[PDB]
């Protein structure tokens, strides 16, 4: 192939605002659309049977590189690609003068391909400071799985076959992707990817759509029914246990998805046990189910983030444990501010309260309701206690 | 059949740079130096025209951690020369020492030669990309704001999700807090303000009006209830202020010298 | 206002596939001249 | 909004300017399958 | 590379005069400038991606030479340098002709050189009785930081691992001068002897200069005004407190300016 | 001070000479390598 002259040079992006915590700040390399490095050697010259294996490296080669997203010789960009666009749309044109068959496997692979700069251009987005550190470990996860699954997968099989392996083929390649369950666990990150952009954009266009338990009891507190923009908190884990009622049956899809929401939730269960065990609201991101005003220091006027809730608070079991959880913690809180105290001491009363370690273990059956049960029993004491002595 | 599809494919690219001459001199180009085939510019590194478009975004995607490493590099360079506060110096001390265990890790992959192709050298850099974008995001405003202004910052992204951000956070946090921790030891054993370049909650105020000249009634010193960090109670702030206002009374007013030692 | 900085790159980019574009329309015509001396006899 | 319009015209620009230079490119194709036969 | 034929006599110096009590008595080798005992190789015919290594090995092995002073075969003293004058500039020239990468890391390398050179000499210099004992022990302090931990870092870290260590090369030397620290205490060094130099040159230059208590109080005694040509005991102890408020934050800086000022 | 001055004359000249060896040699380097290409 012969050799053309642009000048490329690799510096980073000098206009930085625009771009999250973990955008790429390099600028992008010269698209084959506009300014080729090469003059692409035409497929049909080595299309015979005994130049279709060549044709097949070429292809292949090509296919590792759209793999990570990089453009190949004969598998370009969409015309539509415009890299220094966040939100740009991202597909693959194929040489028109391909072997069919290795067309037909390019294609499928092209799909993967396309996932990975997705995913890639997601984790990157969701890495900011407005999504909530749900969505935020969500996307760690995601990075983590490119990085540790998809990445190491490409790298140590396919490229190192490609480098070493005699009679490899593209029908290999798609198999080897096959096998190692890759293709199956980015089509669940790329589902709830999905789902989440639905959501967003739901939220953003349906925007102008818009009890006397919460008067039964002495409460100063309010609905916040405001839809935020992006789904929080218990708006995404609604979303992931969702994704693991519609995947049951497949069993190894049920155990990732319960991997992701159990990782992913971690955070969410400290800040529910800390809330239930001393009234603390360290909710930097704004997506507890709950928050208080004045961000005169003791007049806190409570608020439950109707969006960001784990249940539907429809029902009435559900609204009792809703309220009962609020009750703990606005207990809770009442007693540290009474002492001074920063926490409250552990040994403060006779019913000790375990950890949150699995939180579809959690939500699944009555658990929620006997651990609020638990909390409540133990801040009504710690309360009497304290109003009934001191 | 023995022939491999690499074989087959390589009398295709033979007009272009062979891998292991990039892998050698990506080695140095991933240092912020220049070399001869990558001829690293002011604040570019000039990638030839021997080297196709796919290549050359793969390099993009790894010179990345370069430039990254050219940009500390230059803020850590810029910031040993300055007037910076205590907090500020040990912000770019903690810069340093990541760039320092970068060095280490690109030094270990090369000299390791386990690295054999440049896809294998991006995926093993990946998380070192992403520390760099993430220290170069975070210090991008370092000689326009306060060390207690990185503090609020840096409290805010220790409850980030993300394990990486949330974990260079907390070290950046735990660095500044200790310097900051040594402020309030100064000022809590000595009444010193001495280097805090107005990043304490307490200041001295020689600033008077004819009244008090001599401060005869004054102990020049205010305490703006403002710049109170988050992390402590005003009632403990209150508390610390009169604890230095009184050593400072006590050592120079009362004269209670070997009391006040 | 930093919009002018994709503004500037997609003209250069747009001048950069127009050379392009030249240079394939300079081949079209020569291909053109070459089958016009020979596909005539 | 200026600088957005400008983006929008010259967005569309390159992508008419792109399926005319595919479009250009099998006219090429077209010529040189005519041509080889004759040059051959 | 073929040998030429110069005369080498290594022998003490004649004339002991101008010479501090710890200066060097005897004479300086043949500079390369003039003396060459070499044909220099040049280095465009090792410039091949696989002879990179060994025009790495060359550029190595005159960069352990030049970190202890010694000008190397393709890194030179530049053309200023008066080995015999004491106060001669000191500064190194890389040949031309070497790879950019390692011009650049040679760049680096020659700074620490440079800073030995001077580090040696002044504590040379400050061995004098003229100094004042402050001076003589920082001047003490500064011989023993490069015998014990300068020298020892460069023999038993980068010259074993130049004869020892496969896959070693100038990137990992910088690193190895980083992660021992002797960079930056070197550099510590430098700052407090560049400070004492322009003190120095401030007191050799402004000579245009010039408490009741004494009186309140019978005391017969009086003010020394005098402006000494070089700072002694407390104008030294100072410039150190001031190092050291100017470190704050970098412990280790920190801690070796603390432990220099306990000793001095 | 006739010592002083005739040790700062030489010393110019010491360094005027050098920089005009390094001059001649970058020529004298030219020239060889026009010559090597001749000679061949």
């Amino acid at each position: 192939m012969e050799i053309k002259e642009v000048d490329d040079r690799a510096e980073l992006l000098r206009y930085t605002n625009n771009i999250p915590l973990l955008g790429k700040l390099v600028n992008h390399q010269p698209l084959w659309s506009t300014n080729p490095k090469l003059k692409s050697f035409s497929l049909e010259k080595i299309s015979a049977p005994d130049q279709r294996r060549v044709q097949e490296a070429l292809v292949v080669k090509d296919l590792l590189n759209v793999l990570i997203g990089l453009e190949g010789t004969y598998i370009r960009y969409f015309n539509d690609y415009e890299p220094s666009d966040p939100e740009t749309p991202i597909e693959f044109k194929i040489a028109k003068k391909m072997d069919p068959s290795f067309k037909t496997f390019s294609r499928r692979i092209v799909r993967y391909g396309k996932q990975y700069m997705i995913l890639t251009r997601a984790y990157e987005k969701w890495s900011d400071t407005s999504f909530g550190m749900v969505l935020q470990r969500f996307a760690y996860e995601i990075r983590r799985f490119l990085e540790d699954v998809y990445l190491k997968t490409l790298v140590e099989r396919l490229e190192r076959d490609f480098n070493k392996v005699p009679n490899f083929s593209i029908r290999e390649l798609e198999q080897i992707i096959n096998e190692t369950e890759v293709n199956k666990q980015m089509e669940l990150l790329y589902n709830i990817y999905e789902e989440i952009f639905r959501e967003i954009e739901e939220r953003r266009t349906n925007q102008s759509s818009q009890n006397e338990s919460s008067l039964h009891l002495r409460l100063m507190v309010a609905f916040d029914t405001t839809v935020y923009p992006v789904p929080k908190g218990g708006a995404i884990l609604k979303i992931f246990q969702q994704k693991i009622l519609e995947n049951l049956g497949d069993r190894s899809s049920v155990m990732f998805l319960k991997k992701l929401l159990n990782n992913i939730s971690q955070d969410y269960c400290t800040m529910l046990y800390e809330w239930l065990t001393q009234g603390i609201l360290n909710d930097p991101y704004q997506e507890f189910m709950t928050y208080d005003d004045l961000e005169r220091a003791w007049d806190t006027q409570y608020f439950i983030r109707k969006d960001v809730l784990l249940r539907d608070c429809d029902s009435e079991e559900d609204k009792n444990l809703l309220f009962k959880m609020l009750r703990t913690g606005i207990l809770l809180k009442v007693v540290r501010a009474s002492l001074q105290i920063p926490t409250i001491p552990s040994n403060s009363s006779d019913i000790t309260i375990q950890e949150i370690n699995d939180f579809a273990d959690l939500m699944e059956g009555s658990n929620l309701e006997l651990y609020v049960d638990k909390c409540y029993s133990r801040a009504n004491e710690i309360f009497l206690k304290l109003f009934f002595q001191g | 059949s023995s022939v491999t599809l690499r074989q087959l494919s390589n009398p295709y690219y033979v007009n272009t740079i062979p891998e292991e001459d990039i892998l050698k001199y990506v080695s140095y180009t991933l240092l912020a130096t220049t070399s001869a085939l990558f001829p690293f510019d002011h604040e570019q590194i000039q990638i030839p025209s021997k080297i196709p478009n796919f290549e050359s975004g793969l390099l993009h995607l790894i010179f990345e951690a370069g430039l990254l490493y050219q940009s500390l590099g230059y803020k850590v360079e810029k910031f040993r020369m300055l007037n910076i506060s205590p907090m500020k110096k040990a912000l770019i001390i903690e810069i340093s020492e990541e760039l320092q265990n970068y060095t280490a890790f690109v030094n270990n992959l090369v000299s390791s030669g386990t690295v054999v192709s440049l896809k294998s050298l991006y995926r093993e850099i990946y998380e070192n990309i992403i520390r760099l974008r993430i220290y170069c995001r975070f210090t991008e405003h370092l000689e326009e704001l306060s060390g207690d202004t990185f503090l609020i910052e840096l409290n805010i992204f220790k409850s980030h999700g993300d394990l990486t951000i949330r974990k260079i956070a907390t070290n950046l946090f735990n660095s500044m807090i200790s310097l900051y921790y040594e402020y309030l030891m100064n000022w809590l054993t000595k009444g010193l303000l001495r280097a805090t370049y107005g990043e304490f909650f307490i200041a001295e105020n020689t600033d008077t009006n004819g009244t008090d000249d001599d401060f005869i009634y004054h102990i020049p010193i205010e305490f703006n209830q403002e710049r109170v960090p988050a992390f402590i109670p005003k009632e403990l702030a209150y508390k610390i202020f009169m604890i230095g206002k009184s050593y400072i009374f006590l050592e120079k007013y009362c004269k209670e010298v070997q009391w006040t030692n | 206002k930093s919009l002018k900085h994709e503004i500037k790159e997609l003209r250069k980019e747009k001048n950069d596939t127009l050379n392009n574009y030249d240079t394939l329309e300079e081949e079209t015509d020569d291909l053109k001249n070459r089958l016009q001396a020979l596909e005539k006899e």
